[PDB]
């Protein structure tokens, strides 16, 4: 997810 | 307030995920999404040293000035330590089987804490061959931020996407206490008020709020609302009566630490803000933040 990777 | 803010140095780069001030040289460390780390002298505006550490994001980085080191953590699961005078790699080990979000350095003992998406905080002892001395278990989602209590660094706080802060003691397996923040999208950041007069901590969340906590009573002292997207961090300034926050809304906000009202909103024009540092002894009241498109070092007063 974007939360994981941002 | 009259903040008369001055831009000391800003430069463009790939997304800055970690940032730290050196305590005695006019240097800032940045750690980038591209796997690179940079040390800049922000007074001369010259790059001191850079390293292409890895191909993965380097999410955390700190100086360990008393050893002439930087320590960094990256999505390849590794903690690496470099001597910043020689560039020599001092150690390189797998610290967690998942992303490393945050590293904290003990001020007087040879201890480092790392927090990870593996749901743990780990304590490493660099004088024991970087031994894993303790694993702190109990969080139920990614541990986003770890910080020692600067007034009692036998304790530290971890902030987690499980919506809690846990405060722990070195040598003890369970939290001294768990704060249920009510920040339902999780805690991205936790920090301590540095002075003896207030037993305060502060938390930032994707739920657009910042909350101040009394760690003796466990009460929420204040909720700071105003950011327009995820709040990446919030900190107490070490020498000025302000709180500084940063957000995926692209702003830094400076809040009055007495009234808890916003004093100034700064759009520094580098897109999303991810990380913060304050100069540890308040030299020129310096602060620095890292963003999608680079970093900025600002002076206050």
């Amino acid at each position: 997810t974007f939360k994981k990777t941002n | 307030m009259k903040l008369d803010i001055k831009k000391t140095f800003s430069n463009r780069s790939d997304r800055v995920k970690g940032i730290d001030f050196h305590p005695t040289e006019p240097w800032v460390l940045t750690t980038l999404y591209s796997g690179r780390v940079e040390i800049w002298n922000y007074e001369t505006q010259v790059e001191v040293r850079s390293i292409q550490v890895t191909e993965t994001p380097v999410r955390a980085g700190k100086f360990i000035a008393r050893k002439n080191w930087i320590i960094v953590g990256s999505d390849d699961f590794r903690i690496r330590v470099f001597n910043y005078n020689t560039g020599e790699k001092v150690v390189d080990f797998e610290a967690h089987p998942d992303y490393i979000r945050s590293i904290a350095v003990h001020p007087t003992k040879p201890y480092v804490l790392s927090g990870s998406d593996d749901l743990t905080v780990k304590l490493w002892n660099w004088e024991n061959n970087w031994a894993l001395e303790q694993t702190f278990e109990g969080h139920e989602h990614f541990v986003m931020c770890v910080a020692f209590n600067p007034k009692d660094p036998s304790t530290f706080a971890s902030g987690c996407l499980d919506r809690t802060v846990k405060v722990w003691s070195l040598g003890q397996s369970t939290p001294n206490f768990t704060l249920t923040t009510g920040q339902e999208r999780g805690v991205n950041y936790v920090d301590y008020y540095p002075l003896p007069d207030k037993p305060y901590m502060i938390t930032a969340s994707d739920d657009l709020t910042i909350k101040i906590w009394d760690y003796q009573t466990k009460s929420c002292v204040a909720t700071l609302e105003g950011h327009m997207s995820n709040v990446s961090f919030a900190v107490f300034h070490p020498t000025l009566p302000i709180i500084i926050s940063g957000s995926e809304d692209g702003t830094l906000k400076i809040w009055n630490s007495s009234t808890y009202k916003v004093e100034k909103t700064l759009n520094v024009g580098l897109e999303r803000s991810w990380c913060i540092a304050t100069h540890p002894t308040g030299r020129k009241n310096y602060i620095a933040s890292g963003f999608d498109n680079g970093f900025t070092v600002l002076s206050l007063g």
